[PDB]
């Protein structure tokens, strides 16, 4: 609770985001008589009048492949062909497969890393990059206990404030980052040498 | 909207700063600053 | 009551003086601080093998004022070599002990 | 012009157009198209490293390959001409390169099947903002009705 | 304290804004120990011809040293060249902007 | 800078020839300060000669 | 696995360079250009390099965000940063 107090009080967030944030599930259930998230989420408006349901079995994240289902999540979670498999990538990467299962939690843990990116004012690639700086690279959201999801957003937020006062973009601590795994030298190498 | 077209003219007139300090800045840093033709000035100026 | 009208007056005054000469309080420190010497820096040898190599500076005076004026006011980043070279002659003629 | 100088055709406007491409590549390529160039001079051209360069995933341009397949093998600038308006086609659509052959096979075809065409609609909508979806809404029920 | 309206009857809470940070950049003399005197050797000529050809490579670094001052002086008036025209074109963003 | 370490030791030749014809070891004319890495050498030949 | 300047110094001088260890000086200057990147996206000064030539660590996050402290701190110095570094290049930095 007071995490969720303390993000939205800084980043200036609805509260149901904050709660998303503090590794809470998706609710199917219509809260005050409106849209629940779920269906604010995937189902307004019905893709192709599909409303989409957790049938199970059935998702493929891989790009090259065809399947309905991947496209409410792409709609849902605001996100590219790509990115969509980058999502999956950041979700775990010792995991490395490439279907998910069509359950409530995949979706919200989908869902988190969205957040992750939308929040910090990152993008999906962006937050890729910049988990492996972090001594996050191996993490897991369905092992994330409530004190390594605690520091790894304090991480992010410390790491984003830093990037925007010292004027520089996170594309340029990438190249600050890079480890070489080196090819052939240039032409201007060889006038170098 | 005038408002917020004169805050981007506040946003504008601080960049204008930062680049004024980058240029006394490479001023400095630079070899060819006021302090090297000093000392040679005063060095040829004595063997002269 | 006489000491404190007398010092009141000095801090009006030195407020004053240093708000039409345009210079801060910290500047004035600067102006008056005691040395206190330490350790050298290392300018400071380039200083001193830059007078100790060159032309020997000669035992004449006024002599001595234009041979090591040139160093001096390239040293301090003056304007003319002869004003470094009076400057020489204005900490000779008064300076702290 | 050195990457054009051994052997770009010039001379007719089918070529002025991938002359055109080439230089817009280029640069988009900017600051990096150094290296860039001298990679293609030699034989060591590949998607990393013009992903690196373009500040694009190496998982998109790898895509524009694969349309007019050429898909591994860089060594020429005449499929570097290629990438640039299949770039521009998939920024204006907010999809990615794979995303677009079903585009041109599904509509130009006379008898589209009705699961290609759905699996295109949902395909297009998705990358559509929030706004633009409540508008295409408002748009598509009174229809339904 | 409001009015019927709800319209509070005090002055709001004002506050004044902060004054603009000057900016300041480190600022280093350039430090450096002269190069000691290489070894000596007995040549084969006389002094009178050893002093000429002495005298030839002195000038030739002369040479050397004007020209390497004007590749210096070029190369940063080059370089500041440049960095005016980066300005101009992110300036030119916020104009535009 | 490896022009200065040819022409520093044309120096020491001439100041050796002048030591040896005239018997005055004791003198020296060619003395150290020349090059200075603050103005990154520029001016020694000045000095030398 | 990157060269010892004087390793390079050996390599770069040899009969023929093979096809292999030639990638090898390769890597060196690609990670004597990013060192170079990481001197211009803090605006470092020469003073200020020199201080951190003599054993910085770079290479990893937390240790940029002590080169940006340490960069911030020469920053509010300023004109009478020149005095501080050497002072602290020698043992003689106090806190007066």
């Amino acid at each position: 609770f007071t995490e969720t107090l303390l993000y939205r009080k800084r980043y200036g967030i609805d509260t149901e985001t904050a709660l998303m944030l503090c590794n809470a599930g998706i609710s199917r259930i219509s809260y005050d008589g409106q849209l629940s998230h779920f269906d604010r989420l995937f189902n307004n408006p019905p893709l192709n009048g599909v409303t989409y349901t957790l049938g199970g079995d059935d998702i493929l994240m891989e790009p090259d492949a065809g399947d309905p289902r991947r496209e409410v999540l792409k709609r849902a979670f605001r996100v590219d062909n790509t990115g969509l498999w980058q999502l999956l990538v950041i979700t775990n990467r010792e995991n490395k497969s490439k279907t998910i299962e069509n359950k409530t939690e995949k979706l919200r843990g989908l869902l988190f890393v969205r957040l992750l990116a939308d929040v910090h004012n990152l993008t999906v690639a962006q937050l890729d990059a910049l988990l492996q700086i972090s001594p996050y690279n191996s993490m897991n959201v369905y092992a994330l206990d409530g004190k390594t999801r605690q520091k790894m957003l304090s991480f992010l937020s410390r790491i984003t404030q830093w990037l925007n006062t010292q004027n520089i973009t996170v594309e340029q601590l990438m190249l600050l980052l890079d480890k070489i795994s080196p090819a052939a030298p240039t032409k201007e190498m060889q006038v170098l040498l | 909207v005038r408002r917020t077209a004169t805050e981007m003219q506040r946003e504008h007139m601080e960049i204008q700063q930062a680049q004024t300090q980058a240029q006394l800045e490479f001023l400095q840093r630079k070899f060819s600053n006021k302090a090297l033709y000093s000392w040679l000035r005063g060095r040829l100026a004595s063997i002269y | 009551g006489k000491t404190r009208q007398k010092m009141l007056s000095f801090l009006s005054r030195i407020t004053q003086w240093l708000n039409t000469q345009n210079i801060t309080v910290e500047q004035l420190m600067l102006l008056l601080d005691k040395i206190s010497p330490a350790a050298p820096t290392k300018e400071m040898q380039v200083l001193l093998d830059l007078l100790r190599n060159g032309g020997i500076d000669k035992t004449n005076t006024k002599t001595l004022y234009t041979t090591m004026a040139p160093v001096i006011t390239a040293a301090m980043q003056l304007d003319i070599t002869e004003s470094g070279e009076a400057l020489l002659r204005w900490l000779d003629n008064n300076h702290p002990a | 012009l050195q990457t054009l100088s051994q052997g770009a055709p010039a001379g007719t406007i089918t070529e002025l157009y991938n002359i055109s491409d080439f230089h817009n590549l280029i640069n988009r390529c900017g600051e990096q198209a150094g290296t860039v160039l001298d990679a293609l001079q030699s034989g060591t051209l590949t998607v990393k490293i013009l992903a690196q360069a373009l500040n694009l995933s190496e998982e998109v341009i790898t895509q524009a390959l694969t349309l007019a397949g050429q898909k591994p093998e860089l060594t020429t600038w005449a499929q570097l001409a290629v990438l640039p308006p299949r770039l521009d086609l998939a920024d204006t659509l907010h999809i990615t390169p794979k995303d677009i052959t079903t585009l041109l096979t599904v509509s130009e075809n006379v008898r589209p099947f009705y699961t290609d065409l759905s699996a295109l609609a949902g395909l297009l909508q998705a990358g559509l903002n929030e706004q633009q979806t409540k508008q295409l809404q408002n748009q598509s029920e009174p229809r339904r009705n | 304290n409001l009015s019927i309206d709800g319209q509070p009857l005090s002055l709001p809470v004002f506050a004044a804004p902060a004054d603009p940070a000057a900016l300041l950049s480190a600022a280093a003399a350039a430090s450096g120990g002269s190069k000691p005197l290489p070894s000596a050797d007995i040549p084969a000529m006389r002094f009178p011809q050893a002093l000429d050809s002495a005298r030839s490579l002195t000038g030739q670094l002369m040479q050397f040293g004007s020209t390497l001052l004007g590749l210096i002086e070029r190369r940063d008036a080059e370089a500041m060249s440049e960095l005016l025209q980066n300005q101009a074109g992110e300036l030119m963003l916020s104009s535009l902007r | 800078y490896r022009f200065y370490d040819l022409t520093a030791a044309r120096c020491m030749m001439a100041e050796k020839a002048y030591a040896w014809q005239t018997n005055d070891t004791a003198t020296r004319y060619i003395k150290s300060g020349a090059w200075q890495s603050n103005n990154a050498g520029l001016m020694a030949g000045e000095s030398l000669l | 696995g990157i060269l010892t300047t004087s390793e390079a110094r050996k390599l770069i001088i040899k009969k023929g360079q093979t096809a292999g260890d030639k990638e090898k000086l390769a890597a060196w200057c690609q990670a004597l250009a990013q060192r170079v990147l990481v001197i211009r996206t803090f605006t470092l000064s020469n003073a200020e390099l020199q201080t951190l030539s003599q054993g910085a660590p770079a290479g990893t996050i937390t240790e940029l965000y002590n080169i940006s402290d340490f960069h911030n701190l020469i920053n509010r110095c300023g004109e009478q940063a020149g005095t501080v570094l050497d002072a602290l290049q020698s043992g003689t930095l106090t806190v007066k």
